[PDB]
């Protein structure tokens, strides 16, 4: 289940099935915000 | 020879957009070359309101995010360029917008103001959360069509605005009868806007500007 949904980020929560250890388990996935390309073009990323 | 000027004015709104007028019974043959010359001067140059400028308290560049939003600051300054707001007895106002918590920031969270009336209300324009929250002034002012920013401290945000209120229009001739003549014609206009000017008011105004043009011809 999706924790928290931010901008620049996103935060999930494992679920209790899917866990390798004896824990919560909490994934983090930081966004690529505004960045240049090899052809110097856009690159970043939007939650959905 | 013998003409029957046009002098009422028929206006069957069904909704804030897309009214439907029939301005008179015409002449034979000026259906056509005064349904079209009205058609070619509202969807041209009719007058509008738009922010023009977005200042945040928070951001430096439009590029940059702000922490505890969801919608980037390029996706929160587009979600401005589709506002109705109407203008009274002022040509360039400065609106304000601050909401905190997890809320839907909406077209209606800007502070009231006695002379800006803002049609849409449920017109989203940003997701908030906890984590933090938003806060901008808004500039607006009136304008004919449209100028992009390059043609018009850091943290001022120009943004291409359209002044124009008219979304689609379209026109058809039928025929009509006032028991004096056989032929005559009559003209209606679909007139599709955003809900800002009065479609009734976009007549005369659009009467006024071809008049103008041709009372130095």
């Amino acid at each position: 289940v999706i924790d928290s949904v931010d901008a620049s980020r996103v935060v999930v929560r494992v679920a209790d099935d899917e866990v390798e250890t004896g824990e919560a388990g909490v994934d983090i996935y930081n966004l690529t915000k505004y960045t240049r390309s090899n052809q110097n073009t856009c690159i970043n990323q939007r939650p959905l | 020879n013998e003409f029957l000027t046009p002098r009422h004015i028929d206006v069957q709104v069904v909704s804030q957009t897309r009214a439907k007028i029939t301005l008179e019974p015409l002449e034979r043959g000026f259906g056509h070359t005064l349904g079209n010359a009205l058609r070619r001067i509202l969807l041209s140059s009719m007058p509008g309101c738009a922010v023009v400028e977005a200042e945040i308290d928070g951001v430096l560049h439009e590029y940059s995010a702000i922490e505890g939003v969801q919608e980037d600051v390029i996706e929160i300054l587009l979600n401005l360029k589709g506002l109705a707001i109407k203008l009274h007895g002022r040509d360039e106002v400065t609106l304000t917008l601050a909401k905190k918590g997890s809320g839907v920031v909406t077209a209606a969270d800007i502070q009231l103001d006695h002379d800006v009336e803002i049609i849409n209300g449920d017109h989203v324009i940003a997701n908030l959360a906890d984590n933090g929250a938003l806060n901008m002034k808004l500039k607006v002012a009136r304008g004919r069509g449209y100028e992009p920013a390059d043609a018009r401290s850091i943290g001022r945000l120009q943004l291409d605005a359209s002044f124009s209120p008219v979304r689609r229009v379209s026109y058809v001739v039928e025929n009509a009868r006032v028991e004096q003549r056989t032929n005559l014609d009559k003209l209606v206009l679909d007139l599709e806007t955003n809900g800002t000017l009065d479609p009734e008011e976009a007549i005369r105004r659009a009467a006024t500007i071809l008049q103008q043009q041709l009372a130095a011809f």
